[PDB]
Formats: C-alpha cells, structure tokens, sequence
RNA sequence: ACCAUCUAGUAGCUGGUUCCUGCCGAAGUUUCCCUAGGAUAGCAGAAGCUCGUAUCAGUUUUAU
RNA sequence: CACGGACCAAGGAGUCUAACGUCUAUGCGAGUGUUUGGGUGUAAAACCCAUACGCGUAAUGAAAGUGAACGUAGGUUGGGGCCUCGCAAGAGGUGCACAAUCGACCGAUCCUGAGGAUGGAUUUGAGUAAGAGCAUAGCUGUUGGGACCCGAAAG
C-alpha cells in the first residue's frame, strides 16, 4: 500500500512506480538466446596471431 | 534592478522551519485554552467577484444579518457560539443564501452548548 | 620615481598612438 | 471547521 | 564518429552494449541505425507521438510491420482508436502504454524487440520531428 | 549569508531514488559491498513477525 | 508470479506463514539517480554561515 | 481573460471511465476555459458544451458532429 | 586646517594574477554603418542531417 | 632601454548573488513544478498534500474582434530504414525525420455589393498542417551588484 503494485495502483495521488526500460538485467542470456545465435556469424579467436 | 543599496537589505528566510514550529506551538496553546471550541470560527460559503474567478466558490468573513435571522438565531447570540457575523455584507444570490442558511442550520445541530454556569 | 616614470612613459605612448 | 490545507 | 554515449544510466549502457554487439556480429544496417540513434541526446531525441505511430501503421502495408521508436512515446487524445500492433520504445509513458494496452497492442522494451528481431526483420524506425522544437 | 544552502529536488525524482534504494536492499549482493555482515543471516530481505 | 519470503520469529526460527514480494524491489536500480538525489538532499540540513 | 479550448482537448475534460461508455453536458467554465476553438473534427457523437464564446468554424464542426452549445446568462 | 561615514567613489589606466600532463590550434585580415568606441565576414573548433561516395585540388595538358 | 627583485616563514588574488541563453545529465510528459503554506515527525532532518498560482498546451492586429481538415492532413522530386523479387549487380512497393517546389486552412490585408456581402490579385504573422513541452543538477557567455586584487585630482 505504501508503494503500490499492479493490483493497487499507488495508494498516492498522481504517482506510479517507475517503468523498466530493459526487461532483463542479464545481457549474457540475451546473447546466448537461440534466436540471436541462429543469426550471428562465427567469431574469431580473440587473439590475432602476430603475423609478420 | 540593482541601482540601489539592496545588498544592505537582503532578507533570507532561514527561519521557515522555526516559524512553522512556532505557529504549530501557538495553535496548540490556543487549543489548550480553547479546547472545547474549534480553533477557527464557522465561515460562510461565498462566491468570488472578478469574473475571471467567479466560477470559484470560497469562504467569507461572516454570515449576513439576514442569514442569521433566517437561521433561527440572532447576530449577538451567534457570535458567542463562534458563528462569524458580517454587518456590511449584503445578500444578492438566493442560491448562496439558501446554502448559507442550510450550513448555519447544520452547524446549530452539530454544536453542543454547556450550561452557562 | 620608478612607478611614476613608468606611468608617464605609458601615458606618453598612449598619446603618441592616439595623437 | 474549514477544510484544512493539504490532505489529512 | 562516436565512441560511447554521454548518459550515465546503467541500463542504457547495457542496451548500448547489446546493440553494438548485435551490429558488429550481424552487420545489419538496422542495428547500426538503432545504435547511432541511441547516442542521440535528449534534445536530439524528440518524442514520437502515438498519433504518429498510428499514421505510420495506416501506411500501405505497414499494419503488419512492427514499429520501433528510439525516443519516448507520448499519448495523443486527437485519436480515440489505435491499430492493434506491437510497439517498442526505450520507455513508455503511462497514458501511451495504457492506450496501447487497451487497443490490443503490446509495449515491449528494446531488448525484447532485438530478441524477437535480431536482424531487424519486419521492424520500422520512427523518430519525432527535430526542427519543431527550439 | 544568501548563498544557496538548500537544493530543490523533484518529488518524483526523490520517490524514484527512495524506491531504488529500497530495491537495492533485496539484491543481497550490494549489501555485502556496503559493509554489512549479512553473511550469517538466513535470507534477504529479512522479515520478522509483527511481535517485534 | 511473485516469490514469497518466510517470516522469521523472534528466536530466529522460520515461520510457516509467508508473504509475497511487495513488488517495490522490482523497481529499476539507478545508482546515478540515487547519488544525484543524495547530493542535493544532504544539503537540505545545511546551516548558513558567513563572516 | 479568455482562455481557448481546442475541440480535440474538449473530450479530455470528460472523465476517462465515462468517456469510454459514451464512445453529455460539459462545463467548460469550471475547467478554466472561456472560449471554444476547433482544430480538427470530433467523433460523430452528440455533445453539449457550456461556454461563453464559440468560434464560427468550431460551431461548424460541433453541428457536423450533432452537438449543441449552451450560452450562460 | 583637522577628525568619522556616503566611499572598498569615479578608469580611456601603472603593477600583479597560484598544481601537473596529452591533443588540437589560430588571425596579425576582407566587407559594410559616412569614424573616437565596434557592427559584419574569414582563419580555428563544437553538435546533427546526409555522404563515403567520384566531393574535391595553391598542379599540368588539349578544343573554343 | 624601463618597472620590481637583500633573503626567508605565513597571508594573497576569475569567489557569491538576480535575470536571460546554448550545451550536457536526470525526472514527468500535454502536461509539468510538492516544500507561499498544512499534515507529520526520531524535531532547521525526513515523508505526504487540498486549493490556487509560474510556463506551455494556438495565434493575430494601433482596435472592438476573429481564430487554423475538400483531400488517407496534401501532390511531386528525393530521403536513414522496412518488404517482395533478385544466390550479386540490380528491379519494384513503402516511405521516418529532413531539403526543395506546387497546394489547403486561421488574424489582418485592397477591392470586388450577395445590405458589410461572394472571390480574387496577392502581401504578411517564426501561424496550423497531427502538440513537445515543464521541473532539478553541472560546465559555460552577457548584464548590475565591491565583481580577478591594491591604487587617481575629490563633493
């Protein structure tokens, strides 16, 4: 009641809880998603050989 | 607008909090000395002049003599019961007069008066 | 004096530039 | 008696 | 010719990181455009009206297209109806979000849109007027 | 004396800051970095009966 | 869905009754916003001084 | 003092819950609006607007939508 | 003539103006109000739309 | 050429305030600002708030006055992007913001007589053409305050 929820709006006059701009705080899981992985080209070795 | 010595008179309201506390203490003292009665007198409901604000309805100083007479009491006796009485305000709206009369009648019913002795 | 002479020289330079 | 300033 | 955004929001930084990763690992112009728009400042990121979104959806064949907004979606009382379509924005205002929900639409974040469309397929980018403000 | 001592803050911004501070308590990770010996408590957030 | 947190008794024993999360903890965490708000709020209690 | 209210903003004055049910007398004076002006066209739903001044073109849209205007006195 | 305040008076001015490193980096000039006091351009940057393309060059050559 | 420099310790010079403005950051969003005030309190702290008010949400004219959709809010040339074909070039549809041109609508405009009347020549107002604003923090420029510091013949 002091802060409200999705069932009780706010209990206050003209106030609402902040809205998330990103639905998930774990960026690693998004990159590991099957949909993204199926549309991502293979990655290099992370260390370029000291050629010449 | 700095052609004067304004720097000599720069009033800064550092006291806001202390002044509010003092006002609250004064209200508490008045309540202690005016415990049985309300801190503020019963003010009437009035309509505002200055048509820019006529749509707004706001309180007033006190009820007119005609309103007090229609309320079933007298101006002299009304003051002792805390009812604000205005001897210069003339009534010019039947709708406002009826509302004021109803408010006075309700106030008379809600009040309880202890014996004079 | 020192500072006085410097001020006089500066004033003379200003006058020469503007006159 | 009058409406107090601010919510109660 | 931009390195990193000037904002200090952690969530905005994560979104920028994700979009940069997607653009570099997919070379899709949509991801590059979204990343470039992300760096835009608040003044350079005008809000996009819900009425503008409705107008874009009413375009020929745009009903099936999904609307993507880099700015803020603001409600508009000029229209009492809104086409039922998915809407994606960085953050949704209370009025605009309520109108979209009532109209049967959806309000998903940028990360959700990227997950649904890693390559930007079926997406649509709308930006509010710039010269209008001053 | 007329230097700007107090600073005006938006009510909505203050509410957002308070909500964020309250939320940070239940993460159970920021608390350890904050310098609290919450390693031994059973769970976070800690709820105690009303008899307290 | 909201996870429920058990209520601990005064002797450290977990009670059977549990309560759902008030959803306040789901609000976004913005350290920058909190720091900026604190920097201004801390000056509210400041007292004026002058030579 | 002559604040102007756009016909598009007129519908906003009605409560949100009642607006959906309708989709009616509107006291524009209580809303702080003196004159009524038109900028588009409101949905074809009868509307009663209480105002002191109304634009001729705004009255055109009001009549096209089937609404009426009440003049105070 | 002296004592204390307005007065820490009045500037076209003499004197001075405090720790470190990296990068970029000038003009010393045109125009125009008919001027002594600058109004405007250009040299250096800052932000965005486009463009990374065939946009250009203190350079040379050919037809008229 | 000259102004200062016998030496050392301390002190000592772009600091504050009111308004306006660009940029950057946060908050809300056609709304926005709670703190002039009231409630409240662990008492100049912190947390909430009725009603009004500052700004915008629409302008125009020396003035009463008037007040922005014929169109899918307008046709074309384009235009970040999207879709179809194209295993690439490339072809087609869509067209964000945005630049150009020809248009529509609001204040006034000079006449045009259907009694202040219809349209046009067209001018013009940063006007509308689906609003883009309001609150706080920081660097920053101008103005007045002693205003980067000491110092000028004095009433």
């Amino acid at each position: 009641q002091v802060w409200g929820s999705e069932t009780v709006a706010s209990s206050k006059v003209g106030y609402t809880l902040p809205s998330h701009i990103i639905s998930t705080s774990d960026v690693t899981r998004i990159i590991n998603s099957s949909e993204i992985q199926s549309a991502i080209r293979p990655a290099g070795q992370a260390t370029q050989k000291r050629t010449h | 607008h700095f052609r004067k010595h304004w720097q000599e008179r720069v009033k800064v309201h550092f006291d806001q909090a202390g002044k509010k506390v003092s006002r609250r203490n004064a209200r508490a003292t008045r309540a202690a000395k005016i415990a049985p009665r309300p801190l503020d007198l019963l003010r009437p409901v009035v309509r505002a002049p200055t048509v820019k604000y006529n749509r707004k309805v706001r309180a007033g100083r006190g009820f007119t003599l005609a309103e007090v007479k229609a309320a079933g009491l007298t101006a002299a006796y009304a003051r002792t019961i805390g009812i604000a009485v205005d001897h210069r305000r003339q009534n010019r709206n039947q709708e406002i007069f009826d509302a004021n009369v109803q408010r006075l009648k309700e106030y008379q019913s809600k009040i309880i008066v202890f014996p004079r002795n | 004096d020192g500072v006085m002479k410097n001020e006089q020289r500066a004033l003379r330079r200003i006058a020469k530039k503007h006159h | 008696l009058q409406t107090p300033a601010g919510g109660k | 010719h931009r390195t990193a955004p000037k904002s200090d929001n952690v969530y905005l930084k994560l979104l920028v990181k994700l979009y940069t990763f997607l653009a570099r690992r997919t070379d899709a112009p949509f991801n590059k455009v979204v990343l470039k728009a992300l760096f835009l400042s608040k003044i350079n990121r005008p809000p996009v009206s819900v009425s503008r979104i409705a107008r874009a959806l009413k375009q020929e064949g745009a009903a099936n297209k999904t609307v993507v907004v880099v700015g803020t979606v603001t409600d508009d009382a000029r229209i009492f109806e809104f086409p039922k379509t998915t809407v994606a924005a960085l953050r949704f205002t209370a009025g605009a979000r309520a109108k979209i929900v009532k109209a049967g639409g959806e309000c998903i974040t940028l990360d959700q849109l990227a997950v649904r469309a890693p390559k930007g397929q079926n997406t649509l980018i709308l930006r509010g007027p710039r010269n209008s403000r001053e | 004396t007329w230097r700007k001592w107090n600073v005006k803050v938006n009510h909505n911004e203050k509410r957002y800051a308070t909500a964020s501070a309250i939320a940070a308590t239940a993460v159970a990770s920021l608390v350890l970095a904050r310098g609290h010996r919450v390693e031994k408590i059973p769970e976070i957030p800690l709820v105690v009966s009303t008899d307290l | 869905s909201r996870p429920q947190v058990t209520v601990h008794s005064l002797t450290g024993e977990a009670t059977a009754n549990a309560l759902p999360l008030p959803a306040v903890f789901s609000a976004p965490i913005r350290p920058d916003i909190v720091h900026t708000v604190f920097t201004s709020v801390n000056k509210n209690k400041r007292q004026a001084y002058a030579v | 003092w002559k604040p102007v209210l756009n016909l598009d903003k007129l519908w906003t004055l009605i409560p949100e819950d009642k607006r959906d049910q309708y989709l009616p007398v509107i006291d524009t004076l209580a809303a702080g609006y003196g004159k009524i002006l038109g900028k588009g066209r409101i949905p074809n739903v009868p509307v009663i607007v209480k105002a002191r001044f109304v634009s001729k073109l705004a009255e055109e849209k009001i009549r096209a939508a089937g609404g009426v205007v009440e003049l105070i006195a």
